[PDB]
């Protein structure tokens, strides 16, 4: 359910 | 085209 | 009830899992052979459409599945414009399985939309596309098209004409290509362009593996639009004269047993005493077997009056010393055809001097008694079968000879 | 488990909902079986050539037996006709007869893989692999695995489950040769749609949480991510050429169905970034890459130097590919951000950032002709920084003297691609009609 | 211009008279073909470096312009390089299902035997005449059924081949009646249901009058026959 | 949107 | 065909109540 | 090769094929005699060859059949229906888009040398010259057919100036100037090369590169004058196009022939 990256 |  | 189960269905459908939608989907042709009713039919047909449509392509090869099986329920469907529409739809996706998938959907649907002209575009241009699994699906649905339509037909025999003179696509491809021709009787012009067509094939590629679906397709195409019969005769006893291949030989048996039992009024003398001769001529006990059996169908039907009408005697036709010397010969089969061809020319024929022939018949008979009596084979009890046919037709045709035969099936007891 | 249910497939009427129950137990927990290609491939034709075929070619065929195939195949270098003459009986063969032939095949493609060997004999042991692969798929890809190994342990069928990328262990001659890769494409996504039901079955066992299904979502789209990954790198040429093109297509042809089936892996790969001289062959090869215009902006906004290079120069050959005013949209907002680095880089990082995206510049232009006043003043901007700097620390090819018209310093390389691009954009121009 | 904007007007007005709307734009675009060479960038939409999207294929008005443009096309040459890649494959489906409205083009991707045999197989039967019933029988059946097949086959020889199958329905019909088993039992028993004879004998009379009076071309000696 | 069907492909207007 | 068509003596051809009869009476096997 | 067996040929076709699993193993110059010469089964067997046959044997085959060999040993039609074959296989095309690609875009091409396409030009215009009975109409279709392999074969700017600087002498039977007249498909701008075209002087019936373009001025020119920032370019290229070259202009007069008819609207023209 990751669908970019994480901190943006 | 679909309409002139 | 009917409409309970189509909802439940429905919601399968809508459900998350594809394994699920692969349940409902496969479930409905147990609902299509439980209720007949057209509006049920015609709205479960337009949700395959939809999920056909939107789904994950093994939904689509389960539909199409489904259509494959409950086809016979295809007839009683009334919004066919939105059904093709949808199943039409997904054609221009990028997804060459997605094409061939929805091509071979449109040749089940062959039975309802046998018209559709941008249906028969899309498949010409798919025919000639590079993707090997859409193009061998395109040929499928060439092949159903081509049998319910009639212009479909003429379009995709002059496309084949150039492909195949075309030279490109392996050989094959050529033959996924060429049984599209069996379904050009729908006219003897189309039927003879078809026919200098495959002419050309075979003199074009003398290779076993092409001249064995080439007279095939061939020979089914002359059945169906019987207007060349006789050129597809003399056409198959000259390449069981003169091609050496014994496999194509063996074609040349198993196609003349086809014509021999289909349209037997058609044989003429000519071509009996052509593979009358080709079966004296030949060396091999087993391509002579299949000619006997040819011989055998074609005494049993009428031809043999033809073969033996006048405006050379009987003795001197070439029909009877085969006959003769093949009921003799050793080998089991052999003789009984021999015996059959016999039976069914003494009960059939009635001149003068065929006395010699019925004592002769009923000695090489009893013959066959003794070597099937004491043989005990499985194909040695169907020779004693066939011989106790010859039997049961002999002596209910001619009550002449029965005391004779009941006496030598005695002494066989 | 596969031949029964195309058996299944057969006898549907008679069986009421048997074939719907294993059919749906077999979509929830054998994937890899179910896949789309080995159903279409057994659905075949119904132009009957194959069945005529077989009845007028099998007769008797002199008793073809897998121990003469073996003693043949075992002197296939002083026998090649003798073997294809039994494989090609055995495509005669069918389906369910094929079975005492699996061992051979298999464990004997080496002397295969060796050069000098006819495809025609490739392409028979392909289609015979294709027929045995919608036989009995499973030990027929453990044999193919066991046998692939490079010239060796034995792998398992566990095993092939907990690690796919085994498939990719195998030779360069492997990937080098065309239909035994097909082969190896083949167990190559079984595998991996393996692998998903095989981790999925061990975290619903090992229950006896929530961070357990997020780290099945992570090593998955890895797993994956790094197959494709491995099959670009063998798209990459070697260094001996300095057969290609047909491999080139097959990792196409598989890569695009993986981008179909799940668009989420097309963003991985493209945020992970792979060699651009695989970019642009790829872009001719899969047509399911236009997604790209959706997430391109997200990967320009990356803050990563080699990810915003990849981002331009995907976005310059997609705009050669399809020109879309989505991707005009798109090509502005690059050309706007190529001016923002140019207002913020230092020296160092202004030639490694701006060395390798100009052809995408030229790229930009051979799309849109009216994205081309905005190019001109870009590059001129880029130009004269390059010559101040030129101009700060003393030099010796001196470009400014050079005006009227190997390894050297980073702003005298600059100075030279930039007029070298902008030689290239008015070449264009002209013969571009 | 006007004037196809307003058949435009009429086509999306009326949509019925579609077919009357293609055939005079067809006889336009054959009429005076070099009027319409500036209009082409215009009529359909080819921005002039976008991938314009791809028409839609069965919508009347796109039908419309299209074959005006292929009968346009038709002598002047210069504009199979003015035309797209959708305007190529539609060419190819358009002559492919409407073939007397478009023309034939030169675009870079498109580059008495059943008679004799019908008198062939009546002979056969004429001469077959002087054989066994049951022989008769097969005979009878065999190329009925064949002349059936031949008026399915063919259209101009179908009223003839149904003409000759009739009579020789009939003919088989009366010798079934003959070969019957009653005359084999004696007189004065007729016992009942045995009556493929009377039966035989009603057919035959209704087939008759349906071989004289429905069909179209006979003559006195064919109506003797039949007498 | 659309990552099967192509830009250059028509719509499905329902 | 067959060898003899009015065959009163063949398996697969007879119906369902001397098939009941064939189940008893092979189950009972004698005659005194 | 030396035998005249009709019926038998085929079991010699099926046991050559079947034995030889490449179709050039031993002797392949013999193989090469029978494959083309100055019969029937030639067109399956080059089928054979051109799907069943390997890499390097394919570019040897191709190597020697277009090289330098005056001796014309090799069949036309069979060995460019070869060639053609070859640019096209599947297998090379398998995966990729088909039937929508861009027009501008051309992706790849056979790569031939200096003397190859000389040999190419030369043996491909020798066929064009047999003439049976095919006459300049079906000569001229001929050359339509072979025309795209030659344009993906050159592919160069130096290819495409060698083979237009390449003219034979004669006068009969040329087709030089077909070939000259095809300069225009070849999209070069070279006057020099229109001037033999020009004095070649045959008519334009094929289709022509710059077409599009010409048309582009043309109606530009009508619009600035219907309209009267397009006047400058409506009156300058398109005059120094017609000036570059004749035969375009003069193919493409009937549009502006059927142009400038607003005469009737304003006769007074104040």
């Amino acid at each position: 359910t990751s669908p970019s990256y994480s901190p943006t | 085209s679909p309409t002139s | 009830d009917a409409n309970s189960a189509l909802m439940e269905l429905d919601k399968g459908l809508r459900s998350g899992k594809l394994g699920e939608q692969c349940e409902a989907v496969v479930r409905f042709p147990r609902l299509f052979q439980k209720y007949p009713f057209p509006i049920l039919i015609n709205s479960a047909f337009l949700k395959l459409a939809d999920v056909f449509r939107v789904g994950n392509n093994f939904l689509r090869l389960c539909v199409l599945k489904v259509t494959q099986q409950s086809e016979k329920h295809l007839e009683k469907i009334l919004n066919v414009d939105e059904f093709v529409k949808r199943i039409f739809s997904v054609i221009h996706s990028n997804d060459p399985v997605a094409r061939a998938i929805t091509l071979r959907m449109l040749g089940s649907l062959a039975s309802i939309i046998p018209e559709r002209k941008n249906a028969h575009h899309s498949i010409r241009q798919s025919l000639d596309s590079h993707d090997n699994v859409e193009v061998e699906a395109a040929v499928f649905a060439a092949a159903n098209f081509s049998a319910q339509s009639k212009d479909f037909a003429v379009g995709i025999c002059n496309k084949i004409s150039e492909m195949i003179q075309g030279l490109a696509t392996p050989v094959d491809l050529k033959l996924k290509l060429i049984p599209i021709l069996q379904h050009m009787h729908h006219d003897a012009i189309l039927a003879s362009s078809a026919r200098q067509l495959l002419q050309q094939l075979v003199t074009s590629y003398p290779s076993t593996k092409m001249v064995i679906v080439s007279l095939h397709t061939f020979t089914l195409l002359a059945a169906s639009s019987l207007v060349d019969t006789p050129k597809q005769i003399q056409l198959l006893l000259q390449y069981l004269k003169n091609d050496p291949r014994k496999a194509v030989k063996r074609l040349a048996i198993q196609d003349l047993k086809l014509l021999a039992n289909k349209t037997p009024h058609t044989w003429s003398r000519e071509n009996i005493q052509a593979l009358c001769e080709c079966a004296l001529q030949t060396p091999y006990d087993s391509l002579k077997l299949g000619m006997l059996s040819v011989l055998s169908t074609l005494s049993g039907t009428i031809a043999i009056k033809h073969y033996f009408s006048i405006v050379s005697s009987p003795r001197s036709s070439d029909l009877v010393k085969l006959a003769q010397e093949c009921c003799y010969h050793n080998n089991r089969g052999i003789a009984a055809h021999g015996v059959r061809v016999l039976t069914n020319i003494t009960v059939s024929c009635q001149e003068k001097d065929l006395l010699a022939l019925e004592q002769d018949a009923v000695f090489g008979l009893e013959s066959l008694l003794v070597l099937c009596s004491q043989d005990d084979s499985p194909g040695a009890q169907a020779t004693l079968k066939i011989a106790l046919n010859c039997m049961v037709k002999l002596a209910k045709g001619r009550p002449h000879l029965s005391q004779s035969v009941v006496e030598t099936l005695l002494t066989q007891l | 488990i596969k031949f029964l249910i195309r058996q299944a497939q057969g006898l549907q009427q008679e069986l009421g909902g048997l074939h719907s129950a294993l059919l749906r137990l077999l979509a929830t927990n054998y994937p890899h079986l179910c896949i789309v290609d080995d159903w279409i491939c057994e659905e075949e034709i119904t132009g009957t050539d194959a069945l005529l075929r077989r009845m007028l070619l099998t007769n008797n065929a002199k008793n073809h037996s897998p121990k003469q195939l073996q003693e043949a195949f075992s002197a296939v270098p002083v026998n090649n006709t003798q073997v294809m003459q039994i494989i090609e009986h055995l495509t005669l063969l069918s389906a369910s007869e094929l079975i005492p032939y699996a061992e051979v095949l298999t464990s004997n493609m080496s002397q295969l893989l060796n050069s000098g060997v006819p495809r025609r004999i490739l392409q028979t042991v392909n289609k015979l692999w294709m027929v045995l692969n919608t036989v009995m798929p499973r030990r027929l890809w453990v044999m193919t695995v066991n046998a692939l190994q490079p010239s060796q342990q034995k792998y398992t069928q566990n095993d092939l489950m907990i690690d796919p990328l085994i498939v990719l262990r195998c030779d360069q001659r492997v990937h080098r040769c065309p239909p035994l890769m097909d082969i190896t494409l083949h167990m190559l996504n079984g595998y991996l749609l393996a692998s998903k039901a095989y981790l999925s079955a061990h975290l619903k066992e090992t229950e006896q949480e929530v961070t357990r299904e997020e780290l099945k979502n992570a090593l998955l789209a890895a797993q994956d991510s790094a197959a494709v990954q491995i099959l670009l790198e063998i798209c990459l040429p070697t260094e001996e050429e300095k057969n290609l093109r047909e491999v080139q297509c097959l990792i196409c042809c598989l890569l695009h169905q993986m981008y179909i089936a799940d668009p989420n892996i097309a963003k991985l790969v493209h945020f992970q970034g792979y060699p651009c001289e695989l970019l642009p062959l790829t872009v001719a090869g899969i047509p399911s890459m236009h997604i790209c215009l959706d997430f391109i902006p997200e990967l320009i906004a990356q803050p990563e130097l080699e990810k915003q290079i990849f981002a331009i120069q995907l976005l310059s050959h997609l705009c050669i590919q399809y020109a879309l005013p989505k991707s005009l949209s798109v090509a502005r907002l690059a050309v706007n951000v190529m001016g923002t680095l140019l207002t913020v880089l230092t020296q160092a990082k202004r030639y490694a950032f701006f060395m390798p995206t100009l052809p995408s510049l030229v790229s930009f232009c051979r799309a849109f002709p009216p994205l081309y006043e905005d190019i001109m003043s870009l590059l001129i901007q880029i130009g004269q920084v390059c010559a101040s700097d030129v101009a700060t620390q003393t030099r010796d090819i001196d470009p400014i003297i050079t005006r009227l018209q190997g390894s050297m310093d980073p702003d005298v390389q600059l100075c030279h691609c930039i007029e070298r691009t902008v030689i290239e954009i008015i070449n264009m121009s002209v013969s571009g009609i | 211009h006007l004037a196809l904007v307003e058949l435009l007007k009429n086509l999306t007005k009326y949509p019925t008279d579609r077919d009357s709307i293609w055939k005079c734009l067809k006889f336009l675009g054959s009429r005076h073909p070099t009027l319409v060479l500036p209009l082409v960038p215009e009529l359909l939409s080819t921005h002039p470096f976008f991938d314009t999207a791809e028409p839609d294929m069965d919508d009347p008005a796109y039908i419309a312009v299209l074959v005006l443009i292929f009968n346009a096309a038709k002598t002047c040459p210069t504009m199979p390089a003015l035309f797209s890649d959708h305007t190529f494959r539609h060419y190819a489906y358009l002559r492919d299902s409407l073939s007397h409205l478009v023309p034939a083009l030169r675009l870079p991707g498109r580059k008495d035997p059943s008679q004799q045999f019908l008198q062939q197989s009546l002979e056969r039967v004429y001469s077959l005449q002087h054989l066994d019933p049951q022989g008769a029988q097969e005979l009878l059946e065999f190329t009925i059924r064949d002349l059936q097949r031949l008026g399915e086959l063919q259209s101009e020889l179908a009223g003839v081949a149904d003409f000759s199958a009739t009579y020789l329905r009939c003919q088989l019909l009366l010798i079934k009646a003959l070969q019957e088993k009653l005359w084999n039992v004696a007189a004065p028993l007729y016992l009942k249901q045995s009556d493929l004879a009377s039966a035989a004998a009603k057919q035959i009379m209704e087939e008759t009058y349906k071989m004289e009076f429905m069909y179209s071309g006979v003559e006195n000696k064919q109506v003797v026959i039949i007498h | 949107t659309s990552p099967s069907y192509s830009p250059t492909s028509p719509s499905y207007s329902p | 065909a067959h060898v003899w068509e009015d065959n009163w003596d063949d398996d697969n051809v007879e119906d369902d109540f001397s098939n009941q009869l064939r189940a008893e009476l092979e189950k009972h096997g004698y005659k005194m | 090769e030396a035998v005249r067996l009709g019926p038998s040929s085929g079991l010699l076709v099926d046991w050559l094929e079947m034995l030889d699993p490449e179709v050039v193993s031993s002797c392949p110059d013999l193989q090469l005699r029978l494959l083309f010469s100055r019969p029937s089964f030639r067109p399956y067997l080059l089928t054979l060859f051109t799907h069943q046959s390997s890499w390097p044997t394919l570019h040897q085959c191709i190597r020697v059949l277009l090289g330098k060999s005056r001796e014309q040993r090799f069949d036309p039609s069979a060995s460019l229906d070869f060639l053609w074959a070859c640019i096209h296989v599947p297998r090379i095309w398998q995966g990729r888009d088909q039937r929508t690609p861009q027009k501008r875009r051309e992706e790849l091409v056979l790569r031939v040398q200096g003397p190859e396409l000389i040999s190419l030009v030369e043996l491909i215009l020798a066929e064009a010259e047999t003439r049976s009975q095919d006459g300049d109409t079906a000569a001229c279709s001929l050359i339509q057919a072979r025309l795209p392999l030659l344009l993906s074969c050159c592919c160069g700017d130096d290819e495409s100036v060698r083979k237009v600087t390449e003219h034979l002498s004669g006068c009969i039977q040329q087709w030089g100037d077909s070939v000259l007249g095809r300069r225009c498909r070849d999209l070069l701008l070279q006057l020099y090369l229109q001037r033999p075209e020009l004095r070649v002087p045959v008519p334009e019936v094929l289709l022509h590169s710059e077409g599009a373009a010409s048309s582009s001025v043309c109606k530009l020119d009508g619009l600035i004058h219907r309209f009267i920032n397009r006047g400058a370019d409506a009156s300058m290229a398109c005059r120094k196009l017609a000036v570059a070259h004749p035969l375009l202009l003069l193919r493409h007069l009937p549009m502006i022939a059927a142009l400038l008819h607003g005469r009737t609207h304003l006769n007074f023209q104040e």
